[PDB]
């Protein structure tokens, strides 16, 4: 018996090398820990959250510190179109001088990394102008991380650990998060936007030495108190306004122009300040709905338990749902896995929204012209979102294993979807099969037509519904005079009101065929959207099937007694490999990775063809699969794989090396994924024979060498597949874009 | 031009010593400390 | 240690990044032997620290019949670690000193010092 | 034709050699009798197989570091911009002096010596002269440098790990330290449950399964070595004077020593003729190139997934069928564990070999 | 050690006991089925977890379940 | 503190053999560590060119 891990007596008795690996992958599962009460669980999670926020603040502080010490922020604000932002400096002692020269730009005296995270554009759009500003922000975030660390340590002290009834307070928390984490924080961000960001955008310097001096508006808090609020939307920035300079400047602080600043090709800062103000007011209002200890307010529990039956006082949009939502509040509030899998689904939808919105409506100055930054940011957030959506269903399964109560949830919506789960799974299966057969067969027909010298015989189906939705927003690209495309329509004019003051600015941007806001779509878009539909449907099939069959199926009726992750149930009953619910999240990680590959491949090729000017490359080349293979993967690889050749090294040498590194890790995954445990256990037995019988080999394993377990090697191979899949595509996307468009 | 590693930034002698410490001087002590922590007996 | 630190200097002297020049090659080989010695002896020390806790498990248990592993006590292992460290650092710097003075050792073994 | 014949006979040989181990394991489980053969060579091999297998494990590791990790060394040194530190013919040279000496003995033997009867060398690959027919090179000396040392040690490594995988299943087909009664379980059985840590793929059949992949990985590198070396250092176009312009231009000696040069100067560069073949007469090769990629990727569905997922999804599909009263008497069951393994292996091999076939044949039918 | 549980749907066919490679299981008198026998698992410290006993069980669902638990040197099947 | 009845936890070398082994070890280790620091300071020009990658030309 070792003393490690201290959270599990059964792993301390483990005499093998399995306990080291199982103590690393069961360390944060506090529920299944020795002597864990619910209160102690919540308190530990609270302190862990504080340490996590400290890590986030330390990370942001380090980014700020390395741009302020080793970047070129002050040199880049002078020309943010012809200067590459610098992340930090290289100190690899193993470089030859040919790599030291390759990673040194024209305006630098040391090897550096080019920044592709977009923080230069973000910091330039919010007022930060000097390295001293960046250093001050970094030191503030260092101290704020220290504050979060002290808070986390403090709430582990006996007089300061919150009670369980405090953690169960779902009415006070929603009020304080809606009004005070989303409202007051957004109100403070509007305050910064009108005090620092918009002034510094016009050329005036506002700091913590003259902000009490400088008023944000010529009539300081005169229009707001008097009630004439339209004065703040008067004299905006003119079209010929040059960012960070006063030429073309205005005086307005809250205006609603719509569209983009024509010089930075980004959203207007007056629009973003007005946005965050109208968001702050609505969220501060919304954080006044539930009662805490002042009598007024709602009770969430009484609202949910009131959706039981029929009638207008009952759940009338689905009266045949039995007990309706009775027990759903307690399923949410008592189960931390229900909350986590619910919040992960919400966050994974919001992260995809972030990715889908920040390329179409760029919010930062000159970030639409940083092509590699735009591509990296979209791909980053879409992969983060796919992982969050995968973990949403993971913890939906873990809730149904660990916290689901079939009697507290008797005949409600949750127990009503668990009843007919075969209908849900078979209909996801039907949608998946239909989409897959049709999309693959259309692509293969197009391949066989183009290969046999008939590109004209391809089946090219236009996305007429999405082209029409492009038209209902005011796109005149097609011959569809729909709602906002029709200039004297009920939607365009706002007949009684005539207050859509967003319409001319928004139609200046959607009709502008040079931004990414509602890109033109054709036949090659319809097929890849159906492929994305297939991918999301099959990933949902795997995850929904494994969550709904988590508690048991016909092949293993008592699957809830074996846990969430377990290898199998042996080779009986035909064999039960990958039968656990954890293995569904395992099997759907491949499909998430494949779907996000399709998504990001589509986005990247669409934009590479747009940015090069040769949009017909993607147009008449994405309808068949060899065009994807040859005009995207083969073609935009020539600069990456020539990062180092027998003639020299350019600055793409690390991207070529990481491309090969990701290929290596992805291949190593297949070793854990195809070869299984007994092969390696017999190999390790021969190795144990060899070691005990060799002279001069005085070491001996304290813990017995065993092969990695079944679930362990599934996780190890999946982690390898993921890491190599991310590394290969991250190296290709940064180098295929940063070389064509330096 | 660049015959060796340089720093055109403040306290550019700090990578020179920080990269050895973080990457090949302090790691094997940390590995030894963690190994002694996971192999200590009750 | 003497035998080990002696030969561990050579691979980096011939094959290392400093191999284009004699003085730097011998220094790179010396510090490679020094680093490998200190790492190996830190491993010997932590093997003895982790293994000999109560009655050890495996070949260093009191009931073990392994003839090929005769250092049964932790005192043997600590004395071994200290000896391997001393001998290996000394053998490494003896090989380094013979390689630094290779011009002199060469003129000696050719009788060029008898003029 | 030369490419196709060499490649075809290497694949047939590798498959036949894997079947040899397959039937050496079937002999063990079924036809081996301990009472018949007592203290003979067959009994004495089974009676020290831990020594055989552990020494094969060590030699596979030694060969894997001293072939492939040297390629990784070369990649890192070439990306650093220090090619004097590489294992090249211009960096740290690794000349195969024994094979070079055999080549010299072969060209000295045939003099007007040790073989006075022969006029020419037994092949011009050893030495001698250049035979060019119709302008194109029939045969010329195959120079062996550092790249050839490195790729021959790749070959030794891959053959040895194939032997490890196959011999391990043959030697432990009867029993092991884990499962002492493995011969009672059969030659083709999936596992012996999740106990003893999990005894997945302990049968001899599963070792034939895992050695099929290793024979693929071994023979693919042999046919790649042949294709690139013959295409850059033998095959070409002799002019009137006699100057030989090789097909890829003698780039094996400097590009085939890194993994990046294998991916760029062999795979990316020489697949120009198979992906740019649409609309031509070689378009079937481009179609089969993509088809092989499909079948390779489709194999991974059977190789990475397990049987219980599919049996539990068939439950929902059977429910949807029972509701329409389209129930069938033959009850639909998922593929068994070893059958899912066999299907995955067959698909991987088929797609991955059809890909190389299309790549070789489109390339050689376009640039001659 | 693993946990081997025997339920009252047992019919005393002995097939789980005959299939056990490590002798965990034996038959005890029951008078709860007409065979008069039910399986028992006293030497469950010996259980490796192969689930041969579960493969040998004819009842639907199984009258014997193995729950893989804390791994010891015996349940990992280690001769080293 | 080195009397047999002493309870000092902070002075655990109770025997003279411990003290002589300690003296020999401190001498060996300290003379070696001193000449290791001396050798790193003598070759500071080389150790500097190494840690700047100036040896990869
Ligand atoms: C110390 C202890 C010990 C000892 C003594 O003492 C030993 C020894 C042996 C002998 C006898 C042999 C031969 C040698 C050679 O050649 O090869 C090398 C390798 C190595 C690894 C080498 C080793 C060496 C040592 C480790 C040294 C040390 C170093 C330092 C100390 C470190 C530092 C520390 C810090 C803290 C970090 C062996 C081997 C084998 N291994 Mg074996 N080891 C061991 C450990 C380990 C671990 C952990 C693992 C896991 C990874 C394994 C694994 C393995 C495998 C797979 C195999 C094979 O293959 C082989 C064989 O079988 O044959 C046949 N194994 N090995
Ligand atoms: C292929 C998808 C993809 C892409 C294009 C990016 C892109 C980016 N990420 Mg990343 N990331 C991803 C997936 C992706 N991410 C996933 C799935 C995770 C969850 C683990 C992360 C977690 C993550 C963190 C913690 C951070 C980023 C950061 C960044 C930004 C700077 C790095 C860079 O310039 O380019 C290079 C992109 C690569 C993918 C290079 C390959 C390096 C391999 C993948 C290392 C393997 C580690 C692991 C698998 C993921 C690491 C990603 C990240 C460190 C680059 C950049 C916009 C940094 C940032 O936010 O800047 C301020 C940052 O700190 N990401
Ligand atoms: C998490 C943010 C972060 C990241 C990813 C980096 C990364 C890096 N730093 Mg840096 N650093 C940071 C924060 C960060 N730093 C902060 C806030 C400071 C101000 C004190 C510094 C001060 C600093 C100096 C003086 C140097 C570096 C250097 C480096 C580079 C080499 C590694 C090194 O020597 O570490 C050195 C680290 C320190 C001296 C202090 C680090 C303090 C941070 C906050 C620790 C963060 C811990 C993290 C949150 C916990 C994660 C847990 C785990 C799961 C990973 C590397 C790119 C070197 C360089 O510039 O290369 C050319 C260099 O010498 N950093
Ligand atoms: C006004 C009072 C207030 C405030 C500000 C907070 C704030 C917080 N609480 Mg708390 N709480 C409160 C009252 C409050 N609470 C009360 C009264 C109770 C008792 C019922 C609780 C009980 C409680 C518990 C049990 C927990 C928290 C937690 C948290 C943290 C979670 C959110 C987070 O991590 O940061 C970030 C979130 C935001 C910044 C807003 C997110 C909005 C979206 C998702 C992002 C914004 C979108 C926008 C596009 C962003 C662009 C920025 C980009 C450009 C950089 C957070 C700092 C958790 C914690 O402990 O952390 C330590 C937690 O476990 N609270
Ligand atoms: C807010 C986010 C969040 C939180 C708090 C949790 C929390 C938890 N999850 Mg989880 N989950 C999430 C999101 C989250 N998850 C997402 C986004 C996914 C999909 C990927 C999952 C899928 C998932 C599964 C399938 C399981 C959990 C489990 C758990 C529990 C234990 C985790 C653990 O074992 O400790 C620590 C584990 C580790 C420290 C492992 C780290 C290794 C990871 C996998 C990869 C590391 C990257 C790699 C090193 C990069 C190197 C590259 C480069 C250097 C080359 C814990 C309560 C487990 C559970 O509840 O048991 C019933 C469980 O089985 N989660
Ligand atoms: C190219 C590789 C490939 C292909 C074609 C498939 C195809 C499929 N997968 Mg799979 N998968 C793969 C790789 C692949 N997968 C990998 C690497 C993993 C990780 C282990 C998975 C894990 C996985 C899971 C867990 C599931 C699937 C499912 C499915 C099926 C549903 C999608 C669909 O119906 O489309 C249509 C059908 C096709 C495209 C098949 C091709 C039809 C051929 C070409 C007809 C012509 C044949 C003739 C001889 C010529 C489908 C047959 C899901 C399912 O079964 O849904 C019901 C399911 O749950 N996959
Ligand atoms: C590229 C992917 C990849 C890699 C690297 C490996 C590697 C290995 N395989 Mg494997 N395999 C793979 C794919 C891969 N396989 C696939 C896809 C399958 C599917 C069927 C298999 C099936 C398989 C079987 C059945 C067997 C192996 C065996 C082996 C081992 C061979 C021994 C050896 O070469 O020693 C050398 C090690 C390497 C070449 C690994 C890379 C080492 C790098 C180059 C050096 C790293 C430097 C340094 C240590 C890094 C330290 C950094 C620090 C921070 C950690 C080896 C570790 C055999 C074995 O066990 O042999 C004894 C075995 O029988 N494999
Ligand atoms: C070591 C390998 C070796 C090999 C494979 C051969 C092979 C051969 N030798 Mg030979 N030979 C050798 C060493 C070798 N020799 C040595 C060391 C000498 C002494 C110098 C000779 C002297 C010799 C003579 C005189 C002749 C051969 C001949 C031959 C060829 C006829 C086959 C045969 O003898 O029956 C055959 C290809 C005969 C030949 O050349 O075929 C006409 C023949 O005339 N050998
Ligand atoms: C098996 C065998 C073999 C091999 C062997 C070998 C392997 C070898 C070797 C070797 C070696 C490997 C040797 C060595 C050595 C050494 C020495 C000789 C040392 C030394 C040293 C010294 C003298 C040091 C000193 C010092 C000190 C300690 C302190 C201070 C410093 C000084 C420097 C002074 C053969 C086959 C051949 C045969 C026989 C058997
Ligand atoms: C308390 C503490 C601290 C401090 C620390 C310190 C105080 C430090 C240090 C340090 C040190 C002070 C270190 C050292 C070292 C050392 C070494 C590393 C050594 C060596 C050596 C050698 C290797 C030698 C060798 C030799 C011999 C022996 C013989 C012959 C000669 C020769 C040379 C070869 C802080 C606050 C920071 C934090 C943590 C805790
Ligand atoms: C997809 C998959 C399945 C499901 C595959 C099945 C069930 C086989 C698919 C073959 C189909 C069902 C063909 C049979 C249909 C009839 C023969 C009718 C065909 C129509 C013709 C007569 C025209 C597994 O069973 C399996 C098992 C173990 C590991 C991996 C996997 C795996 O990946
Ligand atoms: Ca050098
Ligand atoms: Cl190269």
């Amino acid at each position: 018996a070792t003393k490690f891990p201290k959270f599990s007596q059964e792993l301390q008795q483990d005499p093998t090398t399995r306990r080291i690996f199982y103590s690393l992958a069961t360390a944060h599962d506090f529920e299944s820990h020795d002597g864990m009460t619910e209160e102690s669980l919540y308190q530990r999670i609270f302190a862990s959250h504080f340490g996590h926020l400290a890590i986030i603040f330390l990370w942001t502080s380090g980014i700020l510190f390395h741009v302020a010490w080793q970047g070129n922020f002050e040199a880049w604000i002078k020309d943010p179109l012809n200067i590459s932002p610098i992340a930090h400096a290289i100190w690899d002692p193993q470089f030859g001088p040919a790599a030291m020269d390759a990673f040194t730009p024209a305006g630098a005296g040391n090897p550096v990394n080019f920044c592709y995270s977009g923080v230069y554009h973000w910091w330039y759009t919010i007022g930060l102008r000097t390295n001293g500003d960046l250093f001050a922000g970094a030191m503030f975030l260092l101290l704020l991380a220290a504050v979060m660390l002290y808070a986390g340590w403090l709430h582990l002290q006996p007089r300061y650990r919150p009670s369980l009834a405090w953690f169960k307070n779902a009415e006070s928390r929603l009020n304080h998060h809606l009004a005070g984490l989303f409202g007051v924080s957004s109100l403070a961000w509007t305050g910064h936007l009108v005090h620092v960001a918009i002034p510094e955008s016009r050329g005036q310097h506002v700091g913590w030495d003259n902000f009490l001096s400088m008023p944000p508006h010529p009539e300081g808090l005169k229009p707001f108190f008097t009630g004439n609020w339209g004065a703040y939307a008067l004299n905006p920035d003119t079209s010929e306004h040059l960012f960070n300079t006063s030429q073309g400047a205005g005086t307005a602080i809250l205006t609603f122009l719509g569209g983009f600043h024509p010089q930075t090709e980004s959203l207007w800062l007056t629009d973003m300040a007005h946005h965050h103000l109208a968001i702050a007011v609505i969220f501060i209002i919304a954080g006044h709905m539930y009662r805490t200890n002042f009598g007024i307010g709602h009770s969430i529990k009484e609202m949910t338990e009131s959706l039981q039956g029929p009638g207008w006082t009952g759940f009338f949009i689905a009266p045949n749902t039995g007990r309706g939502h009775k027990g759903i509040y307690d399923a949410y509030n008592n189960s931390l896995h229900f909350q986590l899998g619910w919040h992960l689904a919400c966050l994974g939808v919001v992260t995809s929204l972030v990715a889908q919105h920040m390329y179409a409506m760029p919010p930062y100055a000159f970030i639409a012209r940083d092509y590699t930054t735009t591509a990296a940011l979209y791909t980053h957030h879409q992969y983060i979102a796919g992982f969050l959506m995968l973990g949403a269903f993971a913890h939906g399964g873990i809730f149904l294993i660990r916290d689901y109560d079939p009697v507290a949830n008797e005949n409600n919506v949750l127990a009503r979807v668990l009843d007919h789960k075969e209908a849900i799974i078979s209909h996801l299966s039907w949608v998946s099969l239909f989409l897959g057969f049709h999309t693959l067969a259309l692509y293969v027909h197009n391949d066989c037509e183009v290969a046999f010298g008939s590109p004209d015989k391809q089946i090219l189906v236009e996305p007429v519904f999405a082209q029409w939705i492009q038209a209902v927003h005011g796109k005149a690209l097609y011959g569809i005079s729909s709602l906002l495309s029709n200039p004297d329509s009920i939607a365009s004019t706002a007949w009684p009101n005539h207050a859509n003051v967003w319409l001319p600015g928004w139609l200046e941007a959607i009709n502008n065929g040079t931004n990414s806001l509602f890109l033109a779509i054709g036949p090659g878009d319809f097929l890849v959207h159906h492929a994305i539909a297939l991918g999301l449907h099959v990933t949902t099939l795997i995850l929904v099937k494994g969550a709904l069959d988590a508690r048991g199926s016909k092949l293993m009726p008592d699957k809830k007694d074996f846990g969430y992750a377990f290898p199998c149930d042996g080779p009986g009953r035909g064999g039960t490999c990958d039968i656990s619910a954890w293995d569904s999240v395992y099997l759907a990680t491949f499909w998430m990775l494949n779907t996000l590959g399709w998504v990001t491949f589509y986005w990247h090729w669409k934009h590479l063809a747009i940015w090069s000017g040769n949009v017909a490359q993607f147009n008449e080349g994405s309808t068949y699969l060899m065009g994807w293979f040859r005009d995207y993967l083969w073609l935009n690889s020539a600069q990456l794989i020539n990062g180092y050749n027998p003639y020299g090294t350019n600055n793409l040498a690390i991207w070529a090396w990481i491309f090969l590194f990701g290929h290596l890790v992805w291949a190593i995954s297949f070793m854990f994924l195809i070869t299984w445990r007994g092969y390696w256990q017999e190999l390790i037995e021969t190795l144990m024979w060899a070691h005990e019988n060799t002279p001069l080999s005085f070491g001996y394993p304290k813990d017995k060498p065993v092969a990695l377990s079944i679930v362990q090697a599934r996780l190890v191979g999946l982690v390898h597949f993921t890491v190599g899949y991310i590394a290969t595509y991250g190296a290709f996307l940064i180098a295929s874009t940063g070389s064509r468009f330096p | 031009d660049a015959t060796q590693l340089e720093g055109a930034y403040a306290a550019a002698w700090l990578p020179w010593i920080m990269i050895p410490m973080i990457t090949y001087i302090l790691p094997f002590p940390i590995f030894a400390i963690a190994f002694l922590w996971i192999e200590r007996e009750g | 240690g003497m035998a080990h630190g002696y030969f561990l200097v050579g691979p980096e002297v011939v094959f290392g990044p400093l191999k284009e020049g004699s003085h730097g090659a011998n220094l790179s080989g010396l510090i490679t032997a020094i680093y490998i010695t200190v790492s190996a002896c830190l491993g010997i020390s932590i093997f003895a620290l982790a293994t000999f806790q109560g009655d050890p498990r495996g070949t260093y248990n009191s009931h073990s019949r392994d003839r090929l592993r005769p250092l049964r006590k932790k005192e043997d292992w600590y004395q071994l670690s200290g000896g391997i460290l001393m001998g290996s650092l000394g053998g490494a710097i003896f090989a380094y000193a013979l390689l630094e003075n290779f011009e002199l050792l060469d003129s000696i073994l050719r009788g060029a010092v008898n003029v | 034709t030369v490419t196709s014949l060499f490649t075809h006979h290497m694949w047939i040989g590798g498959f036949l050699i894997v079947g040899a181990a397959a039937h050496a394991g079937i002999f063990m489980v079924r036809d081996y009798d301990p009472a018949e053969n007592v203290n003979n060579v067959l009994d004495r091999v089974l009676r020290h197989r831990d020594a055989i297998i552990s020494h094969l494990v060590w030699v596979c590791q030694f060969l894997g570091f001293h072939s492939f990790a040297m390629y990784c060394h070369n990649d890192t040194m070439r990306a650093f911009g220090r090619p004097q530190d590489m294992f090249s013919d211009t960096g740290i040279q690794l000349q195969p002096i024994f094979a070079q000496w055999v080549q010299h003995i072969q060209t000295m033997a045939v003099g007007s010596t040790t073989a006075p009867g022969v006029a020419s060398p037994a092949s011009y690959a050893f030495g001698g002269g250049l035979v060019a027919v119709g302008g194109k090179v029939a045969m010329m000396p195959i120079s062996l440098g550092t790249a050839d040392f490195l790729i021959h040690h790749i070959h030794a490594f891959t053959i040895h790990v194939t032997v490890l995988v196959l011999l391990k299943g043959v030697l432990f087909a009867r029993n092991s330290r884990l499962i002492p009664d493995k011969s009672e379980l059969g030659f083709r059985f999936p596992c012996d449950g999740p106990g003893r840590g999990g005894t997945c793929q302990v049968s001899a059949w599963d070792h034939v399964f895992l050695g099929l992949f290793w024979m693929y990985n071994s023979i693919a590198m042999v046919i790649f070595h042949f294709f690139w070396k013959m295409q850059s250092d033998v095959w070409g176009a002799v002019d009137a004077n006699g100057t030989v312009s090789h097909i890829t231009g003698g780039n094996f000696a400097q590009s085939s020593i890194t993994i990046n040069g294998w991916l760029r100067d062999f795979l990316w560069a020489q697949a120009t003729q198979v992906i740019s073949s649409y609309g031509s007469a070689l378009s079937a090769y481009g179609l089969m190139f993509l088809a092989g990629h499909f079948v390779f990727a489709f194999s991974l569905m059977f190789l990475f997934s397990g049987r219980g997922y599919w049996q539990e999804l068939i439950e929902s599909i059977v429910w949807a069928h029972n509701k329409l009263r389209i129930t069938t008497a033959i009850q639909p069951r998922a593929l068994s564990i070893t059958q899912g393994r066999a299907v995955g292996a067959a698909h991987y091999l088929l797609g991955s070999i059809v890909t190389t076939w299309a790549f070789f044949l489109a390339r050689m039918a376009a640039i001659g | 050690s693993h946990s081997v549980k025997i339920y009252d749907t047992c019919i005393g066919c002995t097939q789980c006991v005959r299939a056990c490679p490590t002798d965990v299981l034996e038959m005890v008198p029951w008078d709860g089925c007409r065979a008069g026998q039910i399986a028992a698992s006293p030497r469950t410290e010996d259980c490796v977890g192969c689930k041969r006993c579960e493969t040998a069980c004819p009842t639907d669902f199984l009258s014997i379940r193995v729950y893989l638990g804390a791994e010891t040197s015996r349940s990992m099947g280690l001769a080293y």
